[PDB]
């Protein structure tokens, strides 16, 4: 027999802020002890119709080498200490995309009501306390794959095509390139030169790196060009990556910019982000 | 009481 | 926070008739969870005479630890008599010991009215629980990356190949520039003509070797363990060694220690090859 | 009352 426990603080600034309506969640970030990625999940507005006029808290194992027992234990933080738990009897069974809690956690009238300080400065931090019980490991190396392959990149090595960009002309791979963008890939199918003309050099190399890697180091120095250029590329996480380091810019200097910069780049999230924030400002 | 939504 | 609990039953035999008095000692078997622990009874007491005295042992340890304990007797029917427990965790280092100087009168016990010794045999169960120690929202929804997915299409539907391996018979359509980036062995061929023939892995197992140089993963790794292993080693794949050696380590069993133990000499795993070791000697 | 033989 062995019992490994962890805890894990969720916080959720501006509780009536999210628009979440009864039936959406806010999931968490995930997390573990140091194999299995756990988070939380909250339905601001209840589950279903029974509960509306609930909170839905639920524990949930995200990733795992194909199951656990675990018991659980909710609570908000008030000074720090813990109010309102609910605990499970018993350690429950789960596997890859199980997840168990309680449906009816906390009525949002109790919650949002003041003289219980449960929201100090609309604030809702979340406190949840796993215990896995089993009966009764070797050093595994992190993975390489994003790096190794930004090397292809980095250093010319076995390059098949051209890529030029405003007259500069870069090595690189067809086959990368045409598996990690829908825009190469047409290119490829319909032969070795590209000419590309919509994106400053600097920004290229930028969206290059992330093909290759996954990665965008200097992503926060050039979101507004690599916003376009991801764009213009189909590169969809690239787009949604230069969204939030967008967002969290705004600011009543640059709102009614970023809106522009939003609408003729189609990005979703930051567009709503946007039009929210100067509105909660005017 | 504990449910689940999986 | 790691809480590992683990218990021992002892039993001596034909009690009333030890050949003990104030102050002998006698160990018992020592017992385990890397550590090695031991009880230790004094049937007169220590000094005191009216009572027996009962002690955890840390017989042996790697250079400090912190446990809880709970001993007591077991009658007939294997129920729990008599307990008296540790309030917290104290602390143990080779050849310390913590317990109870005065655990249960030399009289109370042996009087057959209470029978807590069947046959004229003590039963003492032990219960240890080593205890060890061991973070806003966005606003904005980011994707989770894609790139080993994506790559993996490249091998799952052969596009924009440019050479090819023959795995006994067999070819396989794949790319130079991610063979090379991915694999030291690989990288070292195209070095010195988009044809290579593999003669040392199975086109099962190999299936599995691109599947991983392409994504860093090898989902069916469980099913082929020391194949892939053979495998990781000959492509200097070390990370899918590694995830290989810890397939195996957790599957190490009586029946087939020895049998890992060679994989392990043979492929340089050293990890698995500790683990194996270590294992064979627990079970000297 | 736990105590120790040392």
């Amino acid at each position: 027999s062995k019992v490994v426990k962890f805890s894990y603080m969720w916080t959720i600034n501006n509780f009536s802020f999210c628009r979440e309506e009864m039936g959406e969640v806010i999931k968490s970030s995930t997390f573990s002890s140091g194999k299995l990625k756990w988070c939380l999940r909250v339905n601001p507005k209840g589950l279903d119709e029974e509960s509306k006029d609930y909170l839905s808290l639920y524990l949930l194992l995200v990733s795992c080498p194909k199951e656990v027992r675990a018991k659980f234990k909710f609570s908000i933080l008030n000074k720090g200490e813990e109010t309102k738990a609910m605990e499970s009897q018993r350690a429950y069974r789960f596997v890859q995309g199980k997840d168990w809690g309680f449906k009816k956690f906390i009525r949002r009238g109790f919650l949002l009501d003041e003289a219980n300080g449960l929201l100090p400065d609309d604030k809702l931090t979340l406190f949840c306390e796993v215990s896995v019980v089993q009966d009764s490991m070797v050093k595994v190396p992190e993975c390489r794959l994003a790096d190794e392959l930004g090397g292809l990149w980095e250093n010319s090595r076995f390059t098949d095509c051209c890529l030029c960009v405003a007259g500069q002309e870069f090595q690189a791979h067809k086959a990368i390139l045409a598996a990690r963008s829908p825009v190469f890939s047409a290119m490829f199918e319909h032969k070795n030169r590209v000419e590309i003309n919509d994106v400053e050099p600097e920004v290229f190399k930028e969206m290059m790196c992330f093909i290759y890697t996954g990665k965008a180091p200097n992503l926060d120095k050039m979101a507004d060009d690599l916003l376009a250029a991801a764009d213009k590329y189909a590169l969809e996480r690239l787009k949604v990556m230069c969204e939030d380091a967008l967002c969290s810019n705004l600011s009543v200097e640059n709102a009614a910019e970023i809106l522009i910069l939003a609408d003729l780049h189609s990005a979703d999230q930051l567009k709503t982000q946007a039009v929210d924030f100067i509105n909660y400002h005017a | 009481e504990v449910t689940s939504t999986t």
